[PDB]
């Protein structure tokens, strides 16, 4: 019963992110305004959930299949897009890029992107590197690359706008986010907080 | 039996909202 040994516990589950808000034409102004969402994707980033719960009684974890879904909460008569990827590079940061169309361009280049309207749900993946890599659990540190496997950026592409031209304005809920996860954590410990 | 005198045809096509890609 006192067994020694280091093995990875990979276990399923799906847990719920945020409600997104998209912008709307008062607060978004420039091309950071269309960035909804910047929420790593580590297992320890949502504190309420079971994930990071989890995840606290570990060192280390690896995605070996996540997914990002979005469940629209309004009518189809609304309409807009939004582009959302994740970036395996959690320092690559595109907030600081003026244009517009350069941001989304970044955006579809990356390879697990998606694109999709707030009326209808998609899945966000997650492409999982090559090296075998493990990150850690606890509150992000010094450096991001050791943490966080990946970073989901939400993004505004078009203007809200409703049944008639009316253009919204009060940055309201469209939707919600919700992680359908599967990962393996290593060692057992309990981080700090 | 003069064939094909004043055919007409009909076809419907759905007009949905929101079509979504
Ligand atoms: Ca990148
Ligand atoms: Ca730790």
């Amino acid at each position: 019963a006192r067994s020694d040994v280091n093995a990875i516990t990979v276990l399923n589950g799906s847990d719920f992110l945020t409600t997104v808000k998209v912008r709307g034409s008062n607060n978004l102004i420039d091309s950071k305004s269309r960035i909804l969402v910047k929420q790593p994707i580590s297992a320890s980033s949502f504190l309420g959930t079971r994930i990071s719960g989890l995840s606290q009684f570990w060192e280390r974890y690896r995605w070996h299949k996540a997914a990002v879904r979005y469940v629209p909460a309004v009518p189809n008569t609304l309409a807009c897009q939004l582009i959302g990827y994740i970036d395996t590079d959690p320092l690559d940061d595109p907030n600081v890029i003026l244009d517009v169309d350069q941001l989304l361009r970044q955006a579809t280049s990356q390879v697990g992107a998606r694109q999709w309207n707030f009326s209808d749900t998609t899945t966000i993946p997650l492409i999982v590197r090559r090296d075998d890599q493990l990150y850690y659990t606890g509150q992000d540190k010094e450096n991001v690359r050791f943490s966080q496997q990946g970073v989901f950026y939400l993004l505004q592409v078009t203007t809200l706008l409703n049944i008639s031209g009316e253009a919204i304005t009060n940055d309201l809920i469209s939707g919600s986010l919700y992680l359908d996860w599967v990962c393996g954590f290593s060692m057992p410990q309990i981080n700090p907080s | 039996t003069v064939p094909n005198f004043n055919p007409i045809v009909a076809k419907p096509t759905v007009a949905p909202l929101q079509t979504n890609i």
